[PDB]
DNA sequence: ATAAAAA
DNA sequence: TGAGGTAGTAGGTTGT
DNA sequence: TGAGGTAA
């Protein structure tokens, strides 16, 4: 079947004119381009020619000889009267920054010059009319994000996707007045605000407050802007609101000033609105694609180039998207789970995964260590419920992992609500009294009755970060444990809540086993490349995961990093771990792939090359027949691709099957994996992959990454987005 | 598109074939029968941690469709039986109903185990095929052989079109095709009701707010709930006046103790005999469910049909609010709706206000186009009591009347029909072109002959012309005659889905099924058919079915959700609580 | 496998 | 905190 | 007892 894509083709490039006018080095070139683009009000399309770098500028606008104050010296910049011609059928890679930047600039200018629209950043434009009928104090604004695309067919495309923003109804006017300037000032600095300023709406970052408008000198200025305004801001502006200082969210400039009346406040999607909002922006395939088509037809029409016409078409791209196949999984006592086609076996994939794990236990059958059951004392939470819960948990674990020994109990008191004194009292007194400093354990959070919020999580966070290297724990809430047993004395699980308690216990036991590095299952067939090294660094902490063929060998390693010392530490860790582990699990490695999260600066490739050279010096690995490279994985996709399948059902659009991939360049691809066999509400989101260096094959890397996606260890019954290496790094490395 | 039916063709003899199938199916070792047309397996599930086991099985029947062949209809079934102790008595391998109990669908014992009996179209239509292939083979035609087939019947099933609804201030809602308009049909229905308001703008009677006393409930929670309810009910129906409040003492709670004082002490003194009122049930603290259920039954049934009562639960009302510390004033100690808990409270209040308007006989909307027949009559014989609804053209005139049935019951029913028709025909639908009675349950000709007598009397008085008029009787089955299940075969990854709303299937020219639940709504599992059978009269069955389906779209209780019964029978079930 | 927290 | 994804970025023309 | 279908 065919799939409708999120791309609209620009069918006018054959008659477009184009023109020309001419790390530290990269930063200096970027700074030069930013400065010329700011003073010429146009796009910069920096070009490399004859081992030299020039700033591209279209021939209409002039450029006066001057100097730019760079960090080593003020480089002179000079107009070159020579003008170059680009035809419609020769857009070679040195000219790829051209065409792209010109079209981008033109589209952004013409879209920002619209009436019922405004821009949030370089590529996000939202409506000025919020959603109707919201009973809260939060307005929801609906808009789009667009991007230019250079699909390998030879045509440029516009990619448009939906987006929502949450902004309070009124800010800095009914929240802070002149009587409490110093009271709540610290609750607003560093945030992001929306400024209306008549009919030129833009986002800002506030650097602090100031005096009032009648004293700070800026009346008769804003009155000029609100005079020629389609919105009556005369009533909004009063000579009592104080003057606030703002800068642009991009970078730093002089601290401009403005009134506090017109400024609304934005929310990142973590502060409030969780489970009370965020459900309005979840749209299925048909609704979302209809909204996208309406946006394209409403605003991306009759666009004008510099002299010509921009003919952006309708009826978005229709192609035939190929997919990878679901890999075959391996469980305890063989017991393979493989998919033969589009049959009933594919329908129950997740359920059969969970059932096989439940029946056969975990695949990793090594020994265990000393375990604890940190639990409140006898006066709080009592003892009979604790004993019943311990009995049930021990029975389930011994059914799952037959090497389990015992579940030694440790009691602590709670006293009062401090969250810092109870930190020492709870685990630095009783645990220090015993020899229970090395182990795994699992803690039961005290939340029986009338627990106050906004601190327990803090306590929980502290509970997850004190003895990280030696006491990796898994938390649990006593409110949910006490919600199944009822007094009869003795305690018994209520008859009505038997399946729910079973599911709770199964998930809790599986998570505790995951903390113990006991992987429930692994792939049956070997990957194309033997070694996969997933790297993820954040919050000053780095995490490495080594994945050998089949996954039967997954080794996690955390590290502390502070930048040359960082590169040296990375190289040392990679070399030491590879030299230790290659002769054991992967003799004569075929290839090494580094899946890096974030952005790659070339340090990973250098470390891998040095390690390979040292390994070849040791004679462990060859040099003529070996591949090694770095592949970057983007959590947030570069271009917002969406895919839906065309079906004859009453809902004409459907989510694509799991594993559907589309590549745009020779070294850039997108994978969809949360599709048919799993159940989701909304549209599947893409996963973006792109090589950086090396001599690997991109098809093999993409297929192996998709194979790693199918290894779901946390909740086997649900879908998975990240591959197992990055998911494991995120699950561990809690501090 | 092509649809798949649950019909497996066999390639009078009806009772003989049923006897053969029953006798051969009773011999299977892992197959114990429970009724004439119900079988089950001799094994429960695995991984069941309760004290009650469940038993899978199938429901079986024969069909005599108009094609000219006999067909087999099969659908799933589930039984609940306790393991430790009607009974399931034992005699060797012969197990039959007459040392284990057979549970019922009520009580908490089964309520936690019900998701296992709900299967979607793909799972259900593969289980049916497995049951057919496994057990429904090697069947014998006594001495001969019976070819129970597979690859179920595939037909081009037609459907009715969703009628155009009429709301307040016109503002109709119509469906033009399989476009984005029909996708949001239920949401548009609810939104139009919320915006325009109810269609009926008649005046209100006296209403009350009888709630528990101060010793059990605060004096500000009830005030806030009453204010919000009043605001919503004034926005919907602008003719509402006020919601005066009556306070009654709790006087403990053991077993129907509060009922004795409820009428003689507070209700009689304040002269609250006539009204509609709204009652909050006291269960704020720890409560015994039996006392609350008995209190609800006695409150609904103690008073004769005067002062029809709609109730509510104090627990949800208290949970929907928060005791603010009245920062700004002194001693207010008011309660407010939680900011994060506004949408659910809005839905709660909307549904409660809609229910209180239904019990006040204020219908929200109606159909724009007139039905093919002018008069529709819905008769139900409740326990010792009966209820009648009269449905005139389009839906703007719906009348309800209860009656105590004391045989002379036919005389009373005939007299009621005659007086109601002679009162109402000249006012709303002069010169009717057809009268249809829709009876819930089974008909025995009493209602038909009563209608015939009333028509003869009215023609004697010249109210309705006898030559041009028609009358008929149709029977509604709440449990279907045969368990027909259909699904739509699609190109998607899941190859089956529920049929669209309006899919009808006529088994015989006098019996058929309608699938009201379908695409524009969302359900878990497969839609169940509503079964209609025209017994006597001179009507056209197709027109009656179309009008009944158009009546199903009149969902007065929950406009957002789908409706299974026509509005006349649903109104009887709602407003015919015992006495 | 189960309903929500989520028109 | 039993858990999953869907919702949710980066944020250079300039808009005192 | 806020309310619908699906389970019966
Ligand atoms: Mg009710
Ligand atoms: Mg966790």
């Amino acid at each position: 079947k065919d799939h409708i894509l999120n791309l609209y083709r620009i069918d006018n490039l054959s008659e477009l004119d184009f023109s020309y006018k001419l790390e530290l080095l990269n930063k200096q070139l970027q700074k030069i381009a930013e400065e010329v683009s700011s003073v010429t009000k146009g796009p910069t399309a920096v070009l490399k020619r004859n081992q030299r770098f020039f700033v591209a500028v279209p021939a209409d606008k002039q450029m006066e000889d001057r100097s730019i104050d760079g960090i080593p010296f003020s480089i002179p910049i000079k107009l070159l009267p020579e003008v170059y011609r680009i035809d419609s059928k020769d857009i070679q890679g040195h000219q790829l920054d051209v065409v792209y930047k010109f079209l981008d600039y033109e589209i952004r200018r013409q879209l920002g010059q619209h009436r019922d629209l405004w821009k949030l950043n370089t590529h996000q434009f939202f409506l000025r009319e919020p959603m109707k009928g919201i009973q809260g104090s939060i307005n929801v604004f609906e808009g789009f994000t667009y991007k230019l695309a250079r699909l390998a067919d030879g045509h440029f495309y516009v990619t448009l996707d939906l987006s929502t923003k949450y902004i309070d109804k009124y800010c800095l006017s009914h929240y802070i007045n002149e009587g409490n300037v110093r009271t709540f000032e610290n609750n607003y600095k560093g945030r992001r605000f929306l400024y209306l300023n008549g009919d030129n709406w833009y986002t800002i970052e506030l650097l602090g407050f100031g005096k009032s408008v009648k004293e700070q000198d800026v009346l008769n200025y804003i009155t000029e802007k609100i005079e020629h305004s389609r919105t009556d801001l005369k009533r909004y502006v009063k000579p009592n609101d104080l003057s606030m200082s703002y800068t642009y969210p991009g970078r730093t400039m002089d601290p401009h000033s403005g009134a506090t009346s017109l400024a609304r406040m934005l929310y990142n999607t973590k502060d409030e609105r969780v489970k009370s909002l965020h459900y309005l922006s979840i749209k299925g395939p048909s609704k979302r694609f209809e909204a996208i088509n309406n946006y394209i037809s409403s605003y991306f029409k009759n666009l004008k180039f510099n002299a010509g016409k921009l003919l952006i078409s309708n009826e978005p791209l229709v192609e035939k998207i190929k997919n990878f196949w679901i890999p075959e999984l391996l469980f305890n006592n063989n017991r393979r789970l493989k998919i033969t086609g589009f049959n009933s076996g594919m329908r129950d994939f997740a359920y059969q995964r969970k059932q096989l794990i439940k029946n056969n236990g975990v695949l990793n059958r090594t020994s265990f260590d000393v375990q604890y059951l940190l639990v409140p004392d006898e006066q709080y939470m009592d003892a009979n419920l604790v004993e019943g819960f311990k009995n049930n948990a021990e029975f389930l674990i011994k059914k799952l992992a037959p090497a389990f020994d015992k579940f030694i109990i440790i009691r602590y008191p709670v006293k009062s609500c401090t969250s810092a004194s109870v930190q020492i009292q709870e685990i630095e007194k009783v645990l220090h009294r015993r020899n229970a400093l090395h182990g795994f354990a699992l803690v039961v959070l005290p939340d029986l009755d009338a627990f106050s919020p906004a601190f327990l999580k803090t306590f929980h966070e502290l509970l997850k970060s004190k003895f990280y290297p030696d006491l990796k724990v898994q938390c649990a809430s006593a409110h949910n444990i006490s919600s199944f047993f009822k007094p009869f004395v003795e305690y018994r699980v209520v008859e009505a809540l038997k399946g729910r308690f079973s599911s709770y216990l199964f998930y809790l036991v599986l998570e505790h086993l995951i903390v113990n590095r006991k992987w429930p299952y692994a792939l049956a067939k070997n990957l194309f490349y033997d070694i996969y090294i997933g790297i993820d660094v954040h919050d000053r902490h780095a995490g490495f995961t080594f994945f050998f063929k089949n996954g039967e060998q997954i080794i996690f390693h955390p590290e502390e990093v502070p930048e040359k010392v960082r590169a040296k530490t990375l190289n040392k860790v990679i070399y030491e771990k590879l030299k230790l582990y290659i002769p054991l699990f992967a003799p004569n490695p075929n290839g090494i792939v580094i899946v890096r999260d974030g952005r790659s600066f070339g340090v990973e490739y250098k470390a891998l090359q040095a390690a390979i050279n040292t390994l070849a010096a040791e004679g462990i690995v060859n040099k003529d027949t070996v591949k090694y490279g770095v592949v970057d994985l983007h959590k947030q996709s570069s271009v917002p691709i969406r895919i839906a399948a065309k079906t004859n059902s009453y809902d004409q659009l459907e989510n694509p099957v799991a594993g559907s991939y589309k590549l745009v360049s020779p070294k850039e691809g997108f994978i969809f994996s949360t599709g048919y066999p799993f159940d989701i509400k909304g549209t599947s989101r893409p996963l973006n992959l792109s090589m950086k260096e090396g001599d690997l094959d991109f098809m093999k890397v993409m297929e192996d990454v998709f194979c790693q996606i199918m290894l779901a260890f946390s909740a086997p019954d649900k879908s998975n987005f990240l591959p197992v290496i990055i998911k494991l790094i995120d699950t561990l490395l809690e501090p | 598109k092509d649809h798949i039916l649950n019909l497996y063709r066999i390639d009078v003899v009806y009772k003989f074939l049923d006897y053969e199938i029953r006798r051969q199916l009773g011999q299977h070792r892992d197959l114990w029968k429970l009724n004439t047309h119900q079988f089950f397996l001799r094994e429960p599930m695995k991984g069941i941690q309760g004290s009650i086991n469940v038993f899978e099985g199938f429901t079986y029947k024969l069909a005599r469709l108009a094609d000219g062949h006999f067909y087999v209809t099969l659908d799933l079934s589930t039984k609940y039986i306790d393991k430790y102790c009607r009974f399931l008595y034992l005699n060797g391998d012969n197990w039959y109903t007459i040392a284990r109990m057979l549970y019922n669908t009520k009580d908490e014992r089964v309520k936690s185990l019900h998701y296992l009996s709900i299967k979607g179209p793909s799972k259900r239509f593969e289980a049916i095929n497995n049951y057919i292939s496994s057990y429904f083979k090697n069947l014998k035609f006594n001495a001969g052989k019976l070819l129970i087939s597979n690859e179920p019947l595939v037909e081009k099933i037609k459907n009715f079109w969703i009628p155009e609804l009429l709301f307040n201030n016109n503002r109709r809602l119509k469906i033009t095709g399989f476009n984005s308009g029909m996708r949001d049909f239920a949401y548009q229905r609810k939104q139009l009701i919320k915006n325009n308001g109810v269609l009926n703008r008649t005046s209100f009677d006296v209403q009350y707010l009888l709630v528990p006393d101060e010793q059990y409930m605060d004096a500000n929670l009830v005030e806030g709930f009453k204010n919000n309810a009043e605001f919503l009910i004034k926005k919907l129906a602008p003719a509402f006046d006020k919601f005066i409040i009556i306070r009654y003492p709790v006087k403990s709670c053991t077993s129907a103790s509060v009922q004795i004082q409820e009428i003689e002490k507070v209700l009689h003194r304040r002269n609250a005999l006539h009204g509609f009122a709204l009652v909050v049930l006291p269960d704020l603290d720890a409560f015994s469910p039996a006392f609350l259920k008995t209190f609800h039954e006695l409150l609904k049934s103690k008073f004769y049909p005067d002062l029809k009562v709609q109730c509510a639960s104090a627990h949800n009302i208290s949970s929907f609010f928060k005791p603010f510390s009245t920062a700004g004033n002194n001693g207010i100690v008011e309660y407010r709706v939680v900011e994060a808990l506004k949408g659910r409270f809005s839905s709660y209040l909307f549904y409660l206000v809609l229910e209180h308007l239904i019990v006040n006989r204020k219908w929200p909307y109606a159909l724009a186009k007139n039905l093919f027949y002018d008069i529709y009559i819905g008769i139900d014989v409740h326990d010792r009591h009966a209820g009648f609804t009269f449905f005139f053209k389009n839906g703007e005139q719906i009348i309800f009347h209860p009656e105590e049935v004391p045989k002379v019951r036919a005389k009373t029913l005939n007299k009621v029909i005659y007086e109601k028709l002679k009162l109402y025909i000249p006012l709303f639908a002069p010169n009717p072109n057809g009268i249809v009675i829709v009876r819930d349950g089974r008909s025995f000709g009493v209602e038909y002959k009563a209608l015939q007598a009333a028509i003869n009397t009215l023609a004697a008085e010249g109210i309705v012309n006898k030559d041009t008029v028609k009358y008929g009787v149709v029977d509604l089955h709440k449990q279907s005659s045969v368990p027909i299940r259909i699904a739509a075969k699609t190109n998607s990854y899941d190859q089956l889905e529920n049929p669209v709303a309006g899919s009808y299937k006529l088994v015989s020219p006098k019996e058929g099924f309608i699938f009201s639940t379908g695409y524009p709504f969302d359900i878990k599992g497969t839609s169940r058919p509503l079964n209609l059978s025209m017994k006597e009269g001179d009507l056209d069955f197709m027109k009656v079915m179309e009008d009944v389906f158009c009546q199903i779209m009149l969902a007065f209780s929950a406009p957002d959700k789908s409706n299974f019964l026509p509005v006349i029978i649903k109104l009887i079930d709602t407003l015919l609580e015992p006495l």
